[PDB]
């Protein structure tokens, strides 16, 4: 069992950068890949980014490719998301979510709290 | 004593009807002749939406109401039967019984005189039509009867069929003279109506959950003692267990049954209705000022 | 009003070979519509039939086990029913109920029921 | 071992079967079994006057009736239960040991097997209405419900109201059907039978005092061991006690116990009531041959 | 947060266990994570009885029991699950509702430490061999096993096998090895632990009605905030809601599953059972020291 | 319901670290129905609740005063409950009472009681 | 012959409580085996509790519960018992019924049970 926590949500602007972190509680964090969802107010969760164990391999949203960078910390037991030239597609809330493989044809089994990003024009 | 007036537009023999009047003898029963229930069904006395008012207004005591009906008068309370959102009745009681679903009890009953006693199972609707409906795509063209209920509207035209909006008593002539060529509704509604009768080919397409509370004039029920107020809650609890009850034992044994009588059933692929339903889901919640779909959704 | 309410008076305690009075009151629907009855019912058993009587009281009807002991009556202005019951045994321990049909009937149970009063019959 | 059998009216919760449980559970723990007292509450072997001709013939052994419901034997013991002749407990319990009293307990003995072992307080009767019964001009027309005895039956027509004798086990139906518009009897009975549940107004009348003989049959006490005879004796006056106070302490907090279940509580000018029973004495004395009524309020 | 603790006979698979996960997930989901129900199936920690004596000491939170049951602590209690006096669900739960019912709820929490929060449907006994039971005389010689309660060995003794108590692990066993000829249950247990792979003949001699309380320890519930008992008490009545409900539509189902699994299905004459109880009712009525059977049976 | 009779024996004088037996004889309702415990009182002072034993003798439960030296058992072919003391010292000086209940319990008293049976200890 | 072993008792109880296991025995003669308990603890190797000779003149115990515990038989009712007290959470195990011709140390009983849960909570 592991729980996470999202932190980094707020108000930026259309070209701005944003950094959100996630803190990751419970079972061993280097079991997991750690990625990022995100939703828009009516529409369904988006990927946005996942990272292996290790940090070796990087999975990427055409959306956001070249644009976010997912990174780790093993230590700090934390994964980060790296936002550039974000614009109010962007805005949404941000989860953070864990599985022991990345997965594209089910749901990951664990998640947060979310985080809120706003981008004005 | 106290006579009481309900009206439904079920007809005799159907399950509303059959528990309205199971309740109306559990009442005077119970009550020692104190309590009677008058009935007044086929909808003589006007459509759900009709007698809802009379409630209001204090002019007719009980009456049968979905909880997404109540979208008439709480917009939000729509979002309940936007179609594929509630998967079942579980689902669909679990909103009634969260806090949201408690925010509109209250809203019922404060702006328009409704006190909700309890939410029943009436099934779940299904297409039948006078052409074989193996996917989304042979709706098209299709003259589908909805009622007079926009989210019944929405499953119409967003799986592609022209909507005609007509009262329920209405319905089996207009598929009877190919007026329409199909309509919308439970299987047991579509059996006690006998539908059937007038409609080759059944599609379980599963668009809407149906509950059905039981609402009391407010006013009506303030003039009521606690005793009888008792009574009531105890017996409307009690056939409403009945009522669904037999909805979920006749669901399971209807498809069978219209087999039987030539009826081509058909179960076609609902993931294909599902994204019909996306724009309406954002529509809906940008409508409303607050998002909600993916609240209910999620209980 | 289309349905009867009955109220059953009469219950005791009594000895083997007393008499015993039963009487039921009855309201709502036209008490001349009915058909009466008496139905007793030990705990664990089928309640059974006793005794019936016409809307007239022309015809009357009662069980083997009751012949001869049990007179039933009624009483069209008042709008009663009773039960005269003679010779009583430990056996006649029961609650005896007051019910009313349209008809009497063997294959059904009576329409309605007052809950009844507790005869105790002592040996 | 002996078993005794004891029957009574009241039900399960009441203050009269709580003693009776407890002189129950007190005989066979200081009998180390050998006397057991079976109860028969609710009614279920007759009311007071049908067990108390079983007590006669011997085929009941113990129950509760009143020192004034005598006089369905002894008619000059009546004069105790007259409306408002006995001004609280002590009064009446001094009529109870009176030579006036000893005769009637004599006669009750020697003539009816009845043995009264003590006599305690069961509370004074007070009126409970569905309307308002501010004054004594407030009772005309009021459907009260009385026990079939005489002098609740007087009290109610000398009331201006319209008497309706009923069993115990009735009562409350008929307050709910509202076949009858108001009751009489103690406050502890009001709250343990539930009435005010069915009664909106309660009328301090105080208009009878209720004492509660003990009393074995005749036939049952002379086939008792002395020492059984001590056992009962002082279990009977130790669970009394008990009784009379717990009567007493509920009827001192039950009043707010209704205002706080929103009862109106009404303290009507009893003196009209009381002027009303001034030509029921003047029969009675002419009804028994011998003046009484005068010798025993003086008492 | 809080983790509570249930105890109960059944094993996984059970419709029992079914449940209490389905209650574990409820409060799960509905408290937020802040109350937690750890589960302990299979009498891991003893046998009802021993688990009820865990929830009076205080050591356990939880457990299953049947209403009759409690007559291990309340002796008029166990009139409920006298052979063949209960009816069906519905008369048995009446009995539970009953002021005699709360009654005995009231001193189950107060000298016991048990709070029965709900009690479900577990179905109606009846009774397996691998000989037919055609009538009451086939049971001459059986040896039935029963459980650890005595209604249960009236049953077999009143009827005339010879019974043999023996734990609800050690059954499947008895029967395998034809240790003991019969055994007696509800049908849905009777699959679950696949009593009739074993079985020859079904019996039905509804005998017993079982309900299904959940009880907890009165000291834990003190320990709740008001909100998490709401969360609890209603959490439990929607899971009972199901549990009753579900056993019901298996009992409908399962007499015909035994059929296709070679099962002999004998519906003996219950006359000469349910007069072979009459000394048995008498004698209990004798044993309390009031009658509480005629009452019971006509709720 | 029936409830139960109880009577202690075996009250002696005795030594320290001596050794005594005390039984205690029930009748009246069903013995194997009850949790069977043994209780001591010295003058003035609270219940001191010392040794319990469950219907079949699998559960027993003792204070900490008495774990070790002390030991319960019940006959429920004879209908009796038994205490074997041990290692008495004169602080176990007291009347010892009998005492039954439906369950073992803490928070209350037992139901029921025997008239208690005196035991002296010796210095 | 064989022996068959089938341990009851298992329970909930408390620190400082006691509890009476039971182990029922048929198939070969009773009397022809020393019977013993065993307990294994989630962590633990199982562990040796008691043992009783044929005729109960010898009983042998652990040191864990040398002064808490007592074994006894009944041959005729073929079954052996473990008398516990002062009950701790660390008797907490899974507890075995053994049987063997004598009581051995050095090898592991030939005939066993299959167990009977006691949990100990403080
Ligand atoms: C309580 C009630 O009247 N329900 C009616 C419903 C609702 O009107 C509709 O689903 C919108 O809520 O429609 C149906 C129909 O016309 O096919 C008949 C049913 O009787
Ligand atoms: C011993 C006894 O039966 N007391 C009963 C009295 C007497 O019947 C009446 O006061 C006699 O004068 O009546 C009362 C009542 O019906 O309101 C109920 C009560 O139980
Ligand atoms: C809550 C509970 O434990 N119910 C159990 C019941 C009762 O023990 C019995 O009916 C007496 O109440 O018995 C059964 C059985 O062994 O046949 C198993 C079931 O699990």
């Amino acid at each position: 069992q592991v729980q996470l926590v999202e932190s980094g949500g707020r108000l930026v602007q259309t070209g701005g950068s944003l950094r959100l972190s996630c803190a990751a509680s419970g079972d061993t964090f280097s079991n997991y890949v750690m990625g990022w969802f995100r939703q828009a107010p009516g529409k369904e969760r988006e990927f946005v980014a996942a990272i292996s164990w290790t940090g070796a391999n990087s999975y990427y949203a055409d959306s956001v490719a070249g644009r976010f960078t997912i990174s780790r910390d093993n230590a700090k037991n934390t994964v980060a998301l790296q936002m550039n030239s974000l614009k109010p597609e962007d805005t949404a809330i941000y989860y953070c979510a864990a599985d022991h493989f990345h997965v594209t044809h089910r749901k990951y089994d664990y998640w947060g709290q979310g985080t809120q990003v706003t981008v004005s024009s | 004593a106290t006579t009481l007036k309900m009206g439904m537009q079920a007809s005799v023999g159907s399950v509303e009807y059959n528990s309205a009047k199971m309740l109306a003898d559990t009442l005077e029963e119970m009550s020692q002749g104190e309590i009677k229930l008058a009935l007044y069904p086929s909808a003589q006395l006007g459509d759900d939406r009709a007698m809802l008012q009379q409630l209001t207004l204090g002019d007719l005591d009980i009456t049968y109401a979905e909880f997404g009906r109540m979208g008439l008068a709480i917009p939000r309370a729509e979002a309940v039967m936007l179609p594929y959102v509630a998967k079942d009745f579980d689902h669909l009681r679990r909103m009634f019984e969260s806090d949201f679903g408690q925010g509109v009890r209250d809203e019922m009953l404060q702006k328009f005189n409704w006190r909700a006693l309890d939410t029943w199972y009436n099934g779940t609707r299904e297409t039948t039509s006078n052409r074989p409906l193996n996917s989304i795509e042979d709706f098209k063209g299709l003259k589908l009867r909805v009622p007079n209920a926009k989210q019944n509207l929405n499953y119409a035209k967003l799986s592609g069929a022209s909507p005609t909006p007509m009262s329920f008593s209405e319905v089996y002539l207009a598929l009877q003279t190919n007026a329409v060529d199909g309509q919308e509704n439970p299987l047991p509604t579509i059996k006690t109506m006998k539908f059937y009768e007038v409609q080759k080919n059944l599609a379980m397409t599963h668009h809407i959950v149906n509950d059905q509370m039981v609402i009391i004039s407010e006013s009506t029920w303030q003039k009521l003692s606690d005793t009888d107020k008792d009574i009531i809650q105890k017996a409307v609890q009690k056939v409403g267990d009945a009522h669904t009850q037999t909805v979920k034992t006749q669901e399971a044994e209807l498809v069978s049954f219209f087999k039987s009588e030539g009826i081509n059933v058909t179960y076609p692929d609902l993931e294909p209705f599902r994204e019909a339903m996306q724009p309406l889901y954002k529509e809906f919640d940008s409508n409303i000022g607050q998002p909600i779909v993916s609240k209910l959704a999620a209980m």
